[PDB]
RNA sequence: AUAUACCGCCAUCUUCAGCAAACCCUGAUGAAGGCUACAAAGUAAGCGCAAGUACCCACGUAAAGACGUUAGGUCAAGGUGUAGCC
């Protein structure tokens, strides 16, 4: 459609939590989680409504 | 010893598929996951209703395609569409294969509120990635 | 809402058009409880 | 049916004429009648030693030439029928010579070291469906110690005959056609080589010859 | 321990038109009535006591030298080789 | 009530490298054992370590760590055997 067209790509936040690994007790060992959230942007540019 | 999603190695006659053969810590190193949704990224609300949803849908179809199912189903999430694809085994006859697509189809549509479709795979034995 | 999951899963055994293994365990449980305990 | 040329050569008698080969003055020129020292000969050595002079054992000749119109007519016959023929030394004075020596004829060696259950284990060895070899001939029936080779008795234990070189050191007992001589000598085994060799492709030879004959009549 | 029941029938008696009935030669539900799913509830469990009486049953096991001693009790001809060779 | 019936999730040696089906050989066909590359009977799938991935790299750190032991911890996360209350 001839639209003048830039990408970049934000950086990521990959927000890590933790959790308890046994059921009972062993503070000591946890296992811990993570999203991987990535991103892009798609700036488009001087474009119609229609 | 940590026992979270594998199976134990125990003879050579014991099959296993590749999912349940692969420990939780290949999730998108090795394995893909089950079900795609826009709830954990951030920040998306309705990341939380929907897995007690998604929890359910693979405990109905676990008893409604009995005796059948070969592996855990793939639940997609297209906007409003929910997408249920499954691979299922090669042991029933197909009058009774086309009865759930269409008794489950609206019946989960009629939950869920959305359109939901059903894509079934038929594979003739349970595929079988390692001889343990 | 936990009887509008639990209570129609109920009928769908009634019904039987969804065959769940726990409530089965049970059932064939129970027959061989009252065989003798009760 | 093929058996007319199967059972001719069992009724004749040095068919192939291995007689020629050898005598006692080709053995002796080559060294074959030399055997180790007295110290270390074993039990049943002891019928095949002429004496010892200064306590050097020397082999019998005669009774070895006995038994090469005998054990080279077997081999010939192992040759002539197809079957599988093994050469095996454990020498590494003629390590070349063996393995070099099978591809001038056209039959197998194995010099090398050998890999438990070579015979007894071949089936997960290899694949389920092997020929395993219907005659193996040593040069060397010692091992790269002194006590003899694993397949002396893991012949015996798949039943193959097997003819091989004795020396005054070695066991003669479960190898069915033993061949008192030397082998320790670089002159002895280019020998013992040449009549094996030439005993084997002269049977081969024969073998094409008969069914032509037998193509066209 | 899933084998007696059919993936259509339940104590409800609904005779659905893809399972449980020969297929669309009734595309009707059919409510039942109270005795044929009572027969039918004895239909079933009459066909459990036979797989439990089935389980229950008394090999008569032969016996080299004294019961329950692996004494001179048989085996079957060995299996063959991997080629042919049977025995 | 019983973690001493368990599933489930783990601790731990483990800041290890071994466990091993199926064969074969030695043992006079005894429990057993099976090593020497100038190689003397072992071969091997499978699991693990290793590799590979993640983080900022090949480094490092995570993650990983089989078989088993301590009848280890948990019926009170949730199921659930057996007994027990209604
Ligand atoms: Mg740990
Ligand atoms: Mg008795
Ligand atoms: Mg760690
Ligand atoms: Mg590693
Ligand atoms: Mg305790
Ligand atoms: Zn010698």
């Amino acid at each position: 459609l001839g639209i003048s067209i830039k990408v970049h790509e934000p950086p990521r936040k990959i927000e890590r939590f933790t959790l308890l690994q046994s059921v009972h007790i062993y503070k000591k060992h946890r296992v811990q989680y993570e999203m991987r959230t990535l991103y892009r942007c798609l700036e488009l540019e001087h474009l119609t409504g229609s | 010893k940590n026992r979270a999603a594998r199976v134990r190695v125990s003879k050579g006659d014991k099959p296993v598929t590749y999912e349940e053969a692969h420990a939780p810590h290949y999730i998108a190193h090795r394995k893909g996951w089950l079900s795609l949704h826009t709830g954990n990224l951030d920040g998306e609300d309705h990341a939380a209703e929907r897995t007690v949803e998604d929890v359910f849908l693979r405990k109905f179809m676990w008893g409604t395609f009995p005796g059948c199912l070969a592996d855990q189903l793939v639940l997609k999430r297209r906007g409003n569409q929910l997408e249920i694809c499954a691979v299922v085994l090669r042991q029933l006859s197909p009058h009774k294969y086309y009865f759930l697509v269409g008794y489950s189809e609206t019946l989960l549509s009629y939950f869920y509120k959305c359109p939901v479709r059903l894509h079934l795979q038929t594979v003739p034995s349970k595929v079988v990635y390692k001889y343990l | 809402n936990h009887h509008t999951y639990a209570e129609l899963m109920q009928t769908l055994r009634f019904l039987g058009l969804y065959r769940d293994e726990h409530q089965d365990f049970m059932d064939e449980q129970k027959r061989l409880k009252k065989l003798r305990g009760k | 049916f093929n058996d007319k040329i199967l059972n001719e050569p069992l009724k004749h008698s040095d068919f192939f004429n291995v007689k020629e080969l050898f005598s006692v003055r080709s053995l002796f020129d080559a060294r074959v009648h030399l055997g180790h020292k007295a110290g270390c000969r074993h039990r049943f050595m002891e019928p095949y030693i002429f004496g010892s002079r200064l306590d050097h054992d020397i082999i019998d000749l005669e009774q070895t030439a006995t038994h090469l119109q005998l054990a080279l007519n077997f081999t010939a016959h192992m040759a002539y029928r197809k079957g599988i023929i093994l050469f095996i030394s454990r020498n590494r004075q003629f390590s070349y010579l063996i393995e070099n020596m099978a591809r001038d004829c056209g039959e197998y060696a194995h010099t090398r070291y050998f890999r438990g259950g070579m015979l007894t284990n071949a089936r997960l060895l290899f694949g389920p469906t092997v020929r395993l070899p219907d005659l193996i001939i040593f040069l060397h029936t010692l091992n790269n110690i002194f006590e003899p080779h694993v397949a002396v008795r893991d012949a015996a234990k798949m039943n193959i005959p097997t003819v091989g070189i004795v020396d005054t050191n070695c066991n003669p007992c479960l190898i069915t056609y033993p061949v008192p001589g030397n082998d320790d000598s670089p002159l002895a085994v280019h020998l013992y080589c040449r009549l094996f060799q030439t005993a084997i492709t002269r049977a081969k030879e024969k073998r094409q010859q008969v069914e032509a004959l037998y193509r066209l009549q | 321990l899933n084998r007696g029941q059919i993936i259509g029938e339940g104590r409800y008696g609904f005779l659905w038109p893809g399972l449980n009935v020969p297929l669309m030669k009734v595309q009707t539900i059919a409510q039942r009535s109270k005795e044929e799913q009572e027969k039918v509830e004895a239909d079933m469990i009459q066909q459990r006591e036979e797989w439990d009486r089935k389980k229950k049953m008394k090999v008569k096991r032969e016996r080299g030298w004294s019961g329950n001693s692996w004494g001179g009790i048989s085996l079957g001809p060995p299996d063959p080789g991997p080629c042919g060779e049977t025995y």
